[PDB]
Formats: C-alpha cells, structure tokens, sequence
C-alpha cells in the first residue's frame, strides 16, 4: 500500500493563501483509478471554496505526470489528451482491470527498484517542447474551478437553510452540452475527453 | 518617522508578546475535561438511528457493525453496576 | 570551488567560498520548467519547518479577513521584506492583524434580544436571528421553469 | 538492528491491535518549492 | 418477560414518569441504631462528608 | 455441596502468581479523548434498555 | 405528571414560587426530544436540546446571583436534580465566556486542528457578514 508524506499538488488546486491548514489521513479512501488504498489529505485552498481532497495515488499521479486533484499537467496545467497528442505520444498501458493490475505490480517493482521519483521513464519517450503546449498552456490560476458545488434542493425550488448555504445558488449547465458528460477515467486515460 | 507611527508600532507589539506567551499557551498545559453533556442528548440519538432501516443514517451502519468486538465490555461494566436491592 | 554540488550530509564545516560559488558552464535547453527546478518530489522541494504556532496561525488568519500577509518565503531576494495578494489594502488599513482592535468599525448588522430566560418559547440567548435576511428563498418565477426543463430533459435519457 | 526492530514492531503491531487507542499529536510544519513558480501562482511569493 | 415479537419499551415514555416502588430496606430502630440511621441506605453513603471518607 | 466448594477455593489460591507489573493503560481514558466519544449521567434501567437496543 | 426526585427529602423552602415555569420549560424539552427529523438535517435536530438546556440553566443562575431570589439551599438542590448545569455555570462566572452555548463549542479536542469553533471568534472580527450557525450547537456567535 502507497503511503506518502506529501501529495503531488499543483497550483491552482492548492490554493491562493500560502498558508495551508491540510489534514493527513493514511488509507482514508481508494484510489478512483487502480483501487488501491492511499494517503489522503485535505485541504481548504481559501476562503469560500470546496475543501479539497486528493482523489488519486501517487502511482498513478507519477506515470501521466499529473496532480492528485484536478489530473491536470504539472507542466502546463492542460488535460492528459492534449499533452500526448501533440507529441504524438500514446500510452500502452492496458485497459482491462485484469492486466492493469499486472501492469501496476510491475511499476511499483520498478519504481521501488530504481530512483522513482522521476517521470522520465514516460516522460523519456516524448521529452521535446511543441509550439502548440507552450501556446495552450496556462500562465495564471484558474481559481472559478475551485468554486462550491450547486445546491440540488436550490434547483428542486424550495431552498432551506436560506442565505447561510455555502453551495452556489446559480443556473448549472445545460444538460445537452457534451461537455458535461465528463469521466475521471476518460480524462485519465485520455479517451472521449471533451475538454480537450 | 513618525511619533503616531511609534505608538501603533507599541500597540501592536505589545498584543502580540502578551498572546504568544500568555499564560494559557505554555508548553506544559493540558485544556479542560470533558465535561458531560446533557443526558436528553444521547436518548434522542438512539431514538431517531432505531433499527438502521432509515436512508438518511446509512452512513453509520458501518460502525454499528464494527463496534460489536467491544460488546462483551460493555455487557460487563452494565451487570457490574447493577442496583442493589435496598435503591430504587 | 572544491565541494561537490552532488552531495548531501556534509561532515566537516564548508567556508562560504568553497560552497555557494558557482556551477561553471552553459545550462542545457533539454530540461523543462518542472525538470530544472531543484524539486525533491515529484511536484517540488518538501522540507520540514518548525515556525512558531502563534506567527503562522496569525498571518494565515490574516490573509482570509482581507487579503494581505506577509511574505513567509526564506530565500526570494534577502534585501527588503514586502506583503502580497492584494497589497494595496496592507498599507491602506496600516497592516493590523485580525487579533488587534480593527480600524473599520461600522454597519453592524441588527438581531434580537431577549435576554432574560423567564418567557417560555420567547428566549433567543445566542441563536438570535438577523432580522432582515429571512428563510425560504426562492429564486424566480421563470428560472423554476427553466429548472423544470433541464430536470425533464434528464427524465429523457434513462 | 535498528532497521529490523522497527520492521520487527510493525509486525508485532499486528498481534495486539485493541489494547488501547494509538495517541498521535506530530502536528508538524513542512515548508514547500511548488517547482512551476509564477508571479501569478502563490498570490505573489516563492514559497508556501 | 416481554414476548418475542415484543418491541424494547422506551424508557423516555413508558418508565421516566413511573413513580418507583418501594425497596426491600430494613426499618432501623431510631434511639439505638442512631449513629447509622441517618445514611445506612443511600447509594456511597458518606460520599459528600470529608469527615468519614476522602472524597468523590 | 459444601466440599466441592472448598475444591475450587484451594486450586484458585494454590495456582495463585503473583502479578506481573504490567504497565497501566486505561481503555475508556483512551476513547474519551477522542472527539467520537461524549459522558453523560443516566438511569442504570436506561442504559440497560440502550445496551440491549444496541446489541439486536 | 412532574418530573420523579432522586432524593426523596422535602424541597426547600422558595420551591414553591419556581414551580410553574421550571415545570413548563420541562414540558418544552419533551416535545422537541420527539418532533420528526424529516424536514430538518440531520445534525440540525439535535439543536433545540441544547437551546433548551441553556435556557434552564440560565434561569437558575439569573435568579441567584442577579435578582437573589433564592437561598444556597434551593440553589443547590436545581442543581442537584438536574435543572441546572453546575458546568456551565463555571464558564458564567468567568470574564469572557459569559453568554457561552454548550461545552463543546470550547471544547479543542473535539476538533481536529485542536481549536474552538467560528462560534467563539469576535463579531467584528470576522468583518464580512458572514451568516453563522454552528454545527456543535447552531448559535450564532456568543462572544
Ligand atoms: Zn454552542
Ligand atoms: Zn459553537
Ligand atoms: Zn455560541
């Protein structure tokens, strides 16, 4: 089991305060990808915002390169597809839970064996800068991402609780926009991603 | 530099020595017991969970099932306070 | 000049010139911004601190009641010491800290009292309602309906 | 014997789990490079 | 004494207003059990008397 | 009746050690120190009903 | 119909003249250890229990040390039986903490940084109008 001392967290997830109250919990939750159990912190990243929580192992924060939280870049800040794609890279890392488990046997074998905190065995196949990423890529915070979940009961019309509510009381997006039917899998993986 | 400046500095300073070693944050104290609450507290928590049938508590079922290997405990320190038969 | 810049748990005492001098030679342009960064982890440099509780518990405090703190940084430039975030409002309201007597006090919101526990279903100690802002709010006549649209319109799939 | 006393303990551990509550209060302070610096990023400074 | 499909009393309504019957406790004779009568039966009898016992 | 009363009697005092200076560790202190656990003061008849709820 | 004595002496002598409010706010616990947690969260419907218990522990304390109405015998024995809080009431009698909820809401190890609730914290010192209710308890600020 993955037991970590600190989570690989970007920018914009980790907040706008440098001063940082984060609570660690070992093997509070399961990994929402390879199921594993793993060290999970959490954090409010400032004053009105979600309190957030790291939903992915290091493992596999490790292999796409990406922070625990949102499973953007650490380098750019954009989505997995974007990345690969415009090196031309792919990812032979199967796709059946059969075989990822093999699959990940085999990486913690060879992460414990060697250096390990390196992506560069990944990163090593596809190591130069495009035009295109560095053009994409975000400069500032995106702190609107942080921004409270929507009131369901402020939706059903009969909103309780009244002006204290810490959920936002504002129209969510359309339901015909393909952009809503958004998978952390999918984004993971880097298949069907919308947004990217 | 001024004499108005001076005296805010003073404010400050002082507010900030008389909290950092004030006399509830030195290093040997321990806070206040825990005290009891009421005792109509516990009896509408037990009333309201009744036999885990409800939606609203399925969270909590998980611990009423872990909680089972201290059963024998409380079984024993309930008989051992048993009343006698000269209270009512 | 004669320390390695590969090392770690030194034994003897370096001299300032036989450590913090510089690395010779061009850099490459092989290394990213994440890659050329002297990071421990994989995202960047952990070490443990042991800042006192009372100073960081204050500044932190600080920055969630206005917007302005104190730079916490240990290295950046050692020359002049500045706020940041918003730091426009540090030098506006003098740079008080939220455990001080505020500059702004004014428009305080109105509640009830009735403070005497003698009334049965008429004391209201501490849970005081505001007396303006009131329960049961709802936001239109038009925007329920768009609401019942998107709700029909997820009746449509499954 | 360090290094197999304390895996020896994790072992040990296993075999009386309830004989008391663990206490735990490290409450530690880290400080942390967040590697992509921007003057943007932190809200302004280098470090959090 | 309750049924097998009888459902647990709960105490709060049907046992919390009950006035309690009176306990088996020996009559004392007043001019010559004196010393004893006065706390023979309570629960810790001297609990709250520094004089006989130390404290709580 | 009487003599095999005495049986037991002599075996608990013969096979009687010593105790073995273990170290104190009070199990409740350890739960009442966590935020999960509160105390109150109850009827003994409450409790026994509670106790019984809680193990069905 | 009144709540059952643990003691079985005799009241003391001003009983007699608290009796039809100490047995009403009695009355108003009864009913709100039994109203429906349906509409309500479901840590909201613990709150009314703690209101009441302020209640009539505030009215034994105002009725001894501000209108002394009341001897030290019959104060003592409200407190005895259980209409007062004798906790609380130590809180009272200190400098700050004089309108204070609940002990929870100052008790720090029921939390997890080990600290007080927003409930403690200063009115002007949180300086943006933020509504509060307290999770421990529902007030909304005593200090
Ligand atoms: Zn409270
Ligand atoms: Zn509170
Ligand atoms: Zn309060």
């Amino acid at each position: 089991w993955e037991d970590a001392d600190f989570p690989i967290l970007c920018q914009t997830c980790l907040g706008e305060n440098p001063y940082i109250r984060m609570t660690k919990e070992k093997y509070g939750k399961e990994c929402k990808i390879c199921a594993r159990p793993f060290t999970v912190f959490r954090w409010c990243p400032g004053v009105r915002m979600r309190f957030k929580k790291t939903e992915v192992c290091q493992t596999c924060s490790k292999l796409k390169n990406v922070c625990q939280t949102c499973l953007l870049d650490l380098e750019y800040g954009l989505p997995i597809q974007v990345r690969d794609a415009g090196l031309s890279f792919k990812d032979d890392m199967p796709k059946s839970d059969v075989n990822k488990e093999y699959y990940t046997q085999n990486m913690e074998r060879e992460i414990s064996n060697s250096d390990g905190t390196r992506p560069v065995g990944m990163l090593g196949k596809a190591t130069s800068t495009s035009d295109m990423l560095l053009k994409l890529a975000r400069t500032t915070p995106y702190y609107k991402r942080n921004r409270p979940h929507i009131c369901s009961f402020w939706v059903k019309g009969e909103c309780k609780r009244g002006e204290e509510c810490p959920y936002r009381h504002e129209k969510p997006t359309d339901p015909d926009d393909p952009l809503a039917d958004q998978n952390i899998k999918d984004r993971y993986y880097g298949i069907n991603d919308p947004v990217a | 530099m001024s004499e108005e400046k001076l005296q805010e500095k003073a404010r400050k300073w002082q507010q900030l020595q008389a909290k950092r070693y004030a006399e509830k944050r030195k290093f040997g104290f321990v806070d206040a017991q825990k005290e009891d609450m009421p005792p109509e507290h516990v009896r509408k928590i037990i009333r309201d969970h009744g036999d885990m049938t409800n939606r609203k508590f399925r969270h909590d079922k998980r611990v009423y099932l872990g909680a089972l290997k201290y059963m024998p405990h409380a079984v024993l320190k309930l008989l051992e306070n048993m009343p006698m038969p000269w209270e009512q | 000049v004669h320390l390695d810049p590969a090392v770690k748990e030194v034994q003897y005492n370096p001299t300032y010139e036989t450590m913090f001098a510089p690395e010779f030679g061009p850099e490459n342009p092989f290394r990213t911004q994440q890659m050329a960064a002297p990071r421990n982890m994989l995202s960047g440099y952990a070490e443990p601190a042991h800042i006192n509780d009372f100073m960081f518990e204050q500044q932190r405090r600080t920055f969630a009641t206005y917007g302005y703190a104190l730079d916490p940084s240990l290295d950046n430039h050692q020359v002049s010491a500045k706020y940041i975030g918003s730091v426009e409002e540090a030098e506006k309201n003098q740079g008080l800290t939220v455990f001080e007597t505020g500059q702004k006090k004014t428009e305080k919101r109105k509640k009830f009292k009735e403070n005497d526990a003698s009334n049965i279903d008429g004391f209201l100690g501490p849970w005081a309602k505001y007396v303006d802002e009131k329960d049961v709010a709802k936001p239109s006549e038009e925007e329920q309906k768009e609401l019942d649209e998107i709700t029909a319109k997820r009746q449509k799939k499954g | 014997r360090v290094a197999l006393e304390k895996s020896v303990s994790q072992k040990v551990a296993a075999a009386m789990p309830v004989r008391a509550a663990d206490k735990l209060a490290p409450a530690q302070y880290i400080r942390y490079t967040p590697s992509q610096q921007g003057v943007a990023f932190n809200s302004g400074a280098k470090q959090r | 004494p309750f049924d097998d499909e009888e459902p647990p009393l709960d105490y709060a309504d049907n046992i919390l207003d009950v006035e309690p019957l009176e306990a088996i406790q020996l009559e004392l004779d007043p001019e010559e059990d004196a010393p004893v009568l006065d706390w023979f039966y309570d629960h810790q009898p001297l609990r709250d008397s520094r004089k006989y016992v130390n404290g709580s | 009746s009487y003599q095999k009363l005495l049986k037991y009697y002599v075996l608990n005092a013969l096979k009687h050690r010593p105790p073995k200076a273990q170290k104190k560790r009070y199990l409740f202190r350890s739960f009442k120190a966590t935020k999960f656990f509160q105390s109150t003061k109850l009827d003994w008849v409450e409790v026994g009903l509670q106790v019984c709820r809680q193990g069905y | 119909m009144p709540k059952v004595k643990r003691s079985r002496k005799a009241p003391p002598d001003g009983w007699e003249l608290i009796e039809p409010t100490l047995d009403e706010l009695d009355q108003k616990m009864r009913e709100a250890e039994t109203e429906p947690h349906e509409g309500k969260r479901k840590v909201e419907s613990l709150w009314p229990i703690f209101r009441i218990h302020h209640q009539k522990t505030r009215y034994i304390f105002d009725l001894f040390y501000k209108r002394k109405a009341i001897s030290r015998e019959l104060y003592e024995y409200c407190i005895k039986e259980g209409y007062a809080d004798k906790n609380l009431i130590a809180k009272w009698k200190k400098q700050g903490y004089e309108n204070l909820c609940c002990l929870r809401c100052i008790q720090t190890r029921d939390t997890n940084f080990g600290t007080n609730c927003i409930c403690r914290v200063p009115k002007s010192k949180l300086e943006v109008g933020r509504i509060i209710e307290c999770t421990h308890c529902g007030c909304r600020g005593c200090s």
